[PDB]
């Protein structure tokens, strides 16, 4: 979800934007500034929460060794979901 | 003799090929450094440490590095006492201050005062 | 308070040291301005041996000005024989300097250095 | 591929020569294989 | 103990003592102090004015014949008033076996030079001259080994800084290298790693 | 190896020796470039009773040297060590 | 015609490693020992771990110390071959040249499939090593170890017998017993004139003791008499490697005081005490318990010598590092005297100088 | 036996060992001689070097002599003979027997600081 | 223990004389030294034709560094700074706040490539193996700016090849 | 002098009567690992890290409420003491979550601090562990009581110190919890205490949070001039 500015330039995800009167543009001209087109926050938030019947829940981001360290989420709050610390996944309890 | 007689004070400032004004314009400070408030150990106060003040240090324009001329500001000395420091310092050239070490004077402890018959001392809970 | 000399015993033959090297570099500033193609004059030369022994003129340990005539044998014997190259030489001149303002005011309008 | 060949010019590729609208009849380039191929290339593995 | 712990040798312990012992008596007149290490390594602090004989003793002597010098170091320890500790490292092909030899100086005093002995000792204490700013007394040839021509100041000193003084550059306008004041483009970044707690209580120091 | 059978003799009789039975290019011989996952084996360490770290640290085992002579009768001279031995010459190739 | 007097300035590659060294830890300061002999790399690190271990009062475990012996006579054929041939290409012979960088190419290739780097391997480390040797790569040690004979056999065959070869070297540079150990000098230099010494076989270190081979000995002092040392040292390091070939023992790679090694990453991502260490060993590193240490092993160019003095922290305060290029330089004026430029040459071949290690 | 070569460059073959071992051990006990009896360096070497005269004195043949001497080849004894009559000459110049010379700081050798 | 090299007496009889005197006249070890090289001639030479041919590799291998995504499109790194605080270069400078839904971000991730000596301790130090040293190894540059890396930068490497970079982890998790 | 004699491994020393182990070691340089004791706080003793041997005495003892009577000799570092600690560190490590990348204390705790030198190596837990559910006290100190200790520093600063009243401890067991059991923010003068005190990262920084490691920082001591206190 990139976002382009009143100068023309792009605006990446840590939300970082040279200034319309600032002379740093200047290394822009004649060449391109990268952005990442993938934002990752966007993308986090398209995947669906998970229901599981359970008090707690653990997560270690899938595939096991290849993930984040194993951790353990509390699920008694019923007006938010629990989100992983490491990972952002979320999950909600099915009572 | 062998041995000959000078009594003139200590200066090495010719010998050590640092710039003068890296010598006259710079305060060496003498401390005990403080134990961090995040932890309980005690271990990192027991060595006086001689540094410097911290020079301007500014922004690099192309990646936004922290970018200083001061080659002094990462020099950090060790000494076991403040007597050893004072001598370095004074043989160096450096005009220097000196801070006394603080440390924690005894309390007097009793679980029993926990529970009080008549004293403010009582824990509410436990 | 008895230390262990080096060369001089007491002042005097260390500033007959002093004397000796300062006529020995006096001697050889020609022949070091005309080896290496330098753009300055003797003059110059002799001018900076001059400033640099100047400078270094407030010491009256013995040891200290023994220990800094040896330095300084060390430079010329580096100089006398083609060790040094021109930019060696040269180094002593800070031509591609920029001149450090000394007093308050300027100090004080280009940055926070006292 | 030729597996009779000794080992390292067993696997050999022949470029394109039009890569993302530039003409590469001449400029080929190291940089020019997909990653998917480049593991196989690189004999990093046995299976294209 | 067995897999994970370096085994100790106890016999090599035991001979190093009394070899130390025999040196410590041979020698009273410069031996100051003799210790054996956990992993079996002699170490002979003497006082400096003895640095010919008790040398030429372990170089010479039937029981010694210390032959090679293997390196020769020293070593900056600014809270000591002679701050400088010169370290000789001679190996026995004899009897197998190598010894620590250590006396101290600071900046003004000389040491006397132990070329007369070992021929290594030229270059080493050379290098030693050119770190660190010791003189030594009755060299054949000192100048500087490593450092630049023009170079000021003893870098292995712990007062020097990490990055010197001055920095190198080609200026066109003078169509030459040229030294400048030292600035960097990123600083370079001062680590306390340093834990809080007592690892080590053999080697907790008593209090003042 | 694609050499023809003329050219190997032409090259093993200038070079002196049979070069097609070590032929410094590689082929077909070596290990594939794929293989089957591992399985590698654990220390001594993993074991669930009688594994108390302090009766096996290493580092806290280490003292400070032991000062013999300090500062603050008719006993045998002393070498470092026994004398080393004299080797014995190699009976695998002399050279002799 | 006659050279007179030789003076070699030095200092051109002096990167000031050591200070460098007392400002990092020890972690961070182990491809500083990495890059310092740039055609012995295992073997410095070896040297470093070696010394650190000692200071830590640890060992590591025995297959650890197999594959340590393994890469280090793999990394002296590495070194022997680098010699040699630039020796020859110095003098003015070409096709040993190529020849030998062929294999030296597999060498890399064994490095690089071990580690993942061709040269600065990173590989030897306090504890053992950092990763197991994948499956496969002893048989491909083996093929190439089955065909260096032959390649030995082949630079032998251009260079030993040739009478153009032997006249650069029949008596160039004959150094005495007793000069050779006043002047600091150690390994092929101290063989060549007789003197019987070897790291490996008088103050052997982690499993070279269980292995058999045999040690060169000169007996002219030349640059003819050092050839033939290096030659045969090639030889001996291809007996041990198919003696370590057949020896290698299973078990794990690191010692398993995880205050020292870091855990598994399976392990790190389950346990609690093991991400704690990894964390803290990632970050500051293990304590090392005060004390100077001197630990030197037999490599390649001589006796390389690590000085470690520690404080107590988690940084080393000293690190000196013996070289034994310093040493033969220095020598190098005795060697050369009475001598022609090509002589001097070719003395300078003779001892094995990598100004990395000269200058540090 | 007449060996052709030592096996050290530079060290030429003794072919009268004993003359020479013997002279060497004599020549080092009448140097000896000056040091103070209750000096330890005289002592030490005395023993040592009578030990050598001894072993020198009751063998013939050479080869079991450089056995049972455990000095390598006898032309390293002979060497080590000369370097230790030099030592002894150098340490009556010096005379080390004498009480310590100056005592260091007080954390002089105090590691770690 | 030991051996002999250049030991051996030469013989003094007629017949060694005379193969010695006529090795001498006639060049004998010389046409043995030309008839080699010869014989090296009429080899197959061990040239691959880059950059048809590529040298063989390892799944181990250390060239340029990227920044790697959970399989969801989350980003892995969550600004731990182990990796700057093992990189023995100095190369890696870090800036982290938490982000708009309060995760742990990194809001700058620089590599100087220039600096960096492809040691491979940050990929080992990574809990959570977000930074990796890929496969790649041809990316000179023309100027000495475009080898500062970024976190765009990084991110872009990180897409560009994780389809070699998750297979090469495949293969070489197990050995760690 | 009213002053008793005790013995820190075989060394005398004399202290006051009312002096407690914990004080005598560290009239000798040695530091008895801590996690509830603090030196302006009440003494708690339930983290058990203090237990600490007295020679010729079958049972450790908790050094931070221990007095000494005469004639006692500590062993600080037996090999019993050590035991005693290596299994209270395995149990406080047993339900810890694997937090330390995410957390604000790595680099500056204590309980890695004192488990990399006195705890063990490994961990032979093979359970799930618990989960607890954060709770909200203010704007300024972020709470993540999954790493909490239960070492009650909490309360005895907000009860003896700040003089609030508000904290306390909930449950029974292992489902024991520190909170105020109701939605009630921990407004005071002295909030920010109760971040520096605790041992672990379960009360952290919020404005802080995520910004900086404490191995980078460099420490300026300056004086505040926020109020005329200094
Ligand atoms: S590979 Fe090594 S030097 Fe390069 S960024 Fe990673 S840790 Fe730093
Ligand atoms: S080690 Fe990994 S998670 Fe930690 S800051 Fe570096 S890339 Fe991010
Ligand atoms: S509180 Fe300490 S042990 Fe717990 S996650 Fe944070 S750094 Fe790790
Ligand atoms: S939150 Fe911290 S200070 Fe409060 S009881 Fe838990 S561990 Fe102790
Ligand atoms: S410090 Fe004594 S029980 Fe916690
Ligand atoms: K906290
Ligand atoms: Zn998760």
């Amino acid at each position: 979800g990139v976002r382009t500015s009143p100068t023309g330039e792009k605006v990446t995800h840590t939300g970082q934007v040279y200034d319309d009167e600032d002379y740093r543009r200047v290394r822009f001209v004649g060449r391109q500034k990268e952005v990442n087109e993938n934002f990752a926050i966007d993308l986090i938030a398209e995947q669906p929460v998970s229901q599981v019947g359970s008090r707690v829940i653990s997560c270690d981001g899938g595939g096991g060794a290849l993930g984040h360290p194993r951790v353990y989420i509390n699920l008694d709050k019923e007006t938010k979901t629990g989100t992983c610390g490491y990972c952002g996944l979320q999950f909600r309890q099915q009572h | 003799t062998q041995l000959i007689t000078v009594d003139e004070k200590l200066d090495i400032t010719t010998l050590t090929g640092v710039p003068e004004e890296h010598i006259k314009t710079r305060k060496a400070r003498i401390f005990v450094p403080a134990r961090n408030n995040m932890q309980s150990g005690v271990n990192n106060t027991k060595k006086w440490k001689m540094e410097f003040d911290t020079r301007e240090r500014w922004e690099n324009p192309l990646m936004g590095w922290a970018s200083t001329a001061d080659p002094l500001s990462n020099l950090v000395l060790t000494f076991s006492t403040k007597e050893d420091a004072i001598a370095f310092a004074e043989k160096n050239g450096w005009s220097y201050d000196v801070e006394e070490r603080k440390v924690p004077k005894p309390k007097s402890k009793s679980y029993g005062a926990n529970f009080s018959w008549n004293k403010r001392t009582r824990v509410s809970t436990k | 308070t008895s230390v262990k000399p080096i060369f001089s015993r007491d002042m005097n033959e260390a500033k007959r040291r002093v004397r000796e090297l300062y006529r020995a570099w006096y001697r050889e500033v020609p022949n070091t301005v005309h080896l290496f193609q330098l753009d300055i004059s003797v003059k110059q030369g002799r001018d900076k041996v001059r400033e640099m022994f100047k400078k270094n003129a407030h010491v009256t340990d013995p040891r200290v000005v023994d220990l800094l005539v040896i330095k300084g044998k060390m430079e010329l014997e580096e100089t006398i024989n083609v060790w040094k190259q021109r930019t060696h030489v040269m180094r002593f001149f800070h031509e591609t300097e920029a001149p450090r303002p000394k007093d308050f005011l300027s100090k004080f309008y280009v940055g926070h250095d006292p | 591929e030729d597996n009779k060949q000794f080992f390292g010019r067993h696997r050999w590729v022949i470029y394109t020569t039009e890569m993302n609208g530039k003409n590469t009849f001449w400029d080929v380039d190291g940089s020019m294989v997909p990653p998917e191929w480049h593991r196989w290339l690189h004999c990093m593995t046995d299976d294209p | 103990t067995r897999p994970t712990v370096r085994p100790r040798n106890d016999v090599a312990h035991k001979q190093l003592s009394a070899f130390g012992e025999y040196v410590a008596e041979i020698l009273p007149k410069y031996v100051q102090q003799v210790q054996v290490s956990c992993f079996s390594e002699l170490e002979i602090c003497i006082h400096p004015d003895g640095v010919i004989p008790v040398l030429t003793f372990l170089r010479d002597h039937s029981n010694a014949q210390f032959k090679s010098l293997a390196d020769l170091t020293a070593v900056d320890i600014p809270t000591r008033q002679n701050r400088f500790e010169i370290v000789y490292n001679l190996l026995s092909l004899r009897f197998n076996s190598r010894i620590r030899v250590k006396t101290y100086t600071d900046e003004l005093t000389p040491v006397e030079s132990s070329v007369s002995v070992y021929k290594a000792a030229n270059w080493y204490e050379r290098e030693i001259w050119d770190m660190f700013g010791v003189f030594f007394a009755n060299h054949p040839d000192l100048r500087r080994i490593l450092t630049d021509y023009g170079f000021e100041g003893h870098p292995f000193r712990k007062d020097f800084p990490l990055s010197g003084y001055v920095e190198l550059r080609y200026d066109d306008e003078v169509k030459r290298v040229v030294a400048e004041p030292v600035e960097l483009a990123q600083e370079f970044r001062k680590f306390d790693l340093n834990s809080p707690w007592e690892a080590f209580p053999a080697y907790r120091q008593p209090p003042e | 190896a694609s050499a023809t059978r003329l050219i190997q003799g032409l090259r093993n009789w200038a070079s002196g020796r049979d070069l097609q039975a070590k032929l410094q290019l590689r082929y077909q011989e070596i290990s594939k470039r794929t293989q089957p996952p591992p399985k590698l084996p654990v220390g001594p360490s993993h074991r669930l009773s009688n594994n108390y770290y302090c009766a096996r640290d290493g580092r806290r085992e280490a003292m400070p040297p032991s000062i013999v002579m300090s500062s603050q009768s008719e006993k045998k001279a002393v070498s470092p060590a026994p004398p080393i031995k004299r080797w014995e010459l190699s009976q695998d190739e002399p050279y002799l | 015609e006659m050279v007179r007097k030789c003076d070699p300035h030095i200092g051109l590659l002096h990167r000031g490693t050591e200070k460098l060294i007392e400002y990092k830890t020890y972690l961070q300061a182990l491809p500083y020992f990495d890059r310092l002999d740039y055609v012995s790399m295992m073997c410095n690190e070896q040297a470093y771990s070696l010394a650190v271990e000692k200071l830590l009062n640890i060992q590591p475990p025995p297959r650890a110390q197999w594959i340590r012996v393994l890469f280090g006579e793999i990394t002296r054929l590495l070194n022997h071959i680098m010699a040699v041939t630039t020796h020859a290409l110095d003098i003015g012979a070409m096709t040993p040249f190529f020849w030998m960088f062929e294999e030296r190419e597999k060498m890399f290739e064994f490095y690089e499939r071990v580690s993942g780097a061709r040269m600065h391997a990173a590989y030897v480390r306090p504890g053992g090593v950092h990763q197991d040797l994948p499956l496969g790569l002893m048989d491909d040690i083996y093929e190439f170890s089955k065909n260096f004979s032959l390649r030995i056999d082949e630079l032998e065959e251009m260079l030993t017998n040739n009478r153009i070869w032997r006249n650069r070297t029949v008596d160039i540079g004959v150094v005495t017993a007793e000069d050779a150990l006043n002047y600091g000098f150690s390994g092929v230099m101290l063989r060549g004139s007789g003197i019987q010494w070897d790291l490996r076989k008088t103050q052997p270190y982690d499993v070279y003791d269980q292995v058999e081979f045999d040690v060169p000995i000169g007996s002219r002092g030349d640059c003819y008499d050092r050839y033939l040392c290096r030659v045969e040292e090639m030889r001996q390091s291809i007996r041990i490697i198919s003696q370590c070939l057949n020896k290698m023992p299973p078990g794990e790679i690191k010692v398993d005081d995880a205050k020292v090694s870091p855990p598994k990453r399976a392990e790190m991502k389950t346990s609690m005490e093991s991400l704690i260490h990894h964390f803290k060993l990632y970050t500051e590193g293990y304590q090392v318990p005060p004390g100077a240490t001197y630990t030197a092993i037999e490599a390649p160019k001589g006796e390389f010598g690590v000085y470690l003095v520690s404080d107590g922290s988690s940084r080393p305060y000293r690190c000196k590092i013996k070289a034994p290029g310093f040493a033969h330089l220095a020598g190098l004026d005795k060697m050369s005297k009475g001598h022609m430029l090509a002589d001097v040459v070719a003395i300078i071949g003779t001892q094995d100088i990598v100004f990395g290690e000269v200058d540090r | 036996l007449l060996k052709k070569t030592t096996g050290l460059v530079g060290l030429a073959v003794c072919e009268t060992p004993h003359e020479r071992l013997k002279i060497l051990y004599t020549k080092i006990l009448d140097v000896l001689g000056h040091i103070p009896k209750n000096a330890a360096y005289r002592k030490y070497t005395e023993q040592i070097t009578n030990e050598k005269l001894s072993i020198v004195k009751a063998e013939p043949d050479v080869k079991k002599l450089e056995e049972q001497l455990q000095g390598g080849q006898i032309e390293e004894v002979i060497l080590q003979a000369e370097n230790e009559l030099s030592l002894a000459r150098k340490m009556i110049q010096w005379k080390p027997w004498e009480p310590l010379v100056e005592e260091p700081p007080a954390s002089q050798w105090k590691w770690p600081i | 223990t030991y051996k002999y090299v250049n030991l051996r007496e030469p013989s003094m009889d007629m017949k060694s004389v005379t193969d010695r005197a006529a090795q001498t006249l006639l060049w004998t070890e010389l046409i043995r030294g030309l008839g080699m090289t010869l014989s090296y001639l009429f080899r197959e030479p061990a040239t691959i034709n880059y950059p048809f041919e590529k040298g063989p590799l390892s799944p181990r291998f250390r060239g340029e560094h990227a920044l790697r995504r959970y399989p969801s499109g989350e980003e892995r790194c969550i600004a731990c700074k182990l990796c700057e605080a093992v990189c023995p270069a100095q190369a890696i400078t870090i800036e982290a706040e938490p982000r708009a839904d309060g995760s742990r971000r990194t809001t700058r991730y620089d590599i100087d490539m220039t600096k960096c000596i492809y040691c491979g301790f940050c990929q080992e130090a990574c809990p959570v193996d977000a930074i990796v040293e890929g496969p790649n190894f041809e990316f000179s540059t023309e100027t000495h700016e475009e080898l500062l890396y970024n976190k765009e930068k990084l991110l872009n490497n990180g897409d560009k090849w994780e389809a070699e970079i998750a297979a090469n982890i495949q293969a070489d998790y197990l050995y760690r | 002098s009213n002053l008793i004699e005790v013995f820190v491994d075989g060394q005398s020393v004399m202290v006051e009567p009312g002096t407690t182990v914990l004080q005598a070691c560290e009239k000798v340089g040695m530091q008895i690992p801590r996690f509830c004791y603090h030196e302006r706080l009440s003494v708690a003793g339930n983290c058990r890290m203090c237990l600490v041997e007295i020679e010729k005495a079958p049972k450790v003892v908790a050094a931070c409420a221990m007095p000494v009577m005469k004639g006692w000799n500590i062993l600080t570092n037996s090999e019993k003491t050590k035991k005693a600690r290596e299994g209270v560190m395995e149990f406080l490590l047993a339900n810890h979550p694997l937090d330390c990348p995410i957390c604000d204390q790595g680099g500056e705790c204590d309980l890695q601090d004192q488990s990399m030198m006195f705890g063990s190596d490994r961990s032979r837990f093979l359970e799930g562990k618990r989960a607890v559910e954060d709770k909200n006290i203010g704007p300024l100190v972020k709470t993540i009581m999954t790493r909490c200790i239960q070492c009650t520093r909490c309360i005895r600063f907000a009860s003896e110190i700040a003089g609030v009243d508000d904290l306390g401890t909930t449950g029974r067991g292992n489902d024991m919890q520190v909170g105020t059991y109701i939605e009630k923010m921990f407004m005071s003068e002295l909030s920010g205490n109760i971040i520096d005190i605790c041992p672990v990262g379960a009360l952290t920084s919020k404005p802080y949070a995520f910004t900086a490691r404490p191995w980078e920082t460099r420490k300026t001591e300056s004086i505040d001039v926020m109020d005329a206190v200094g």
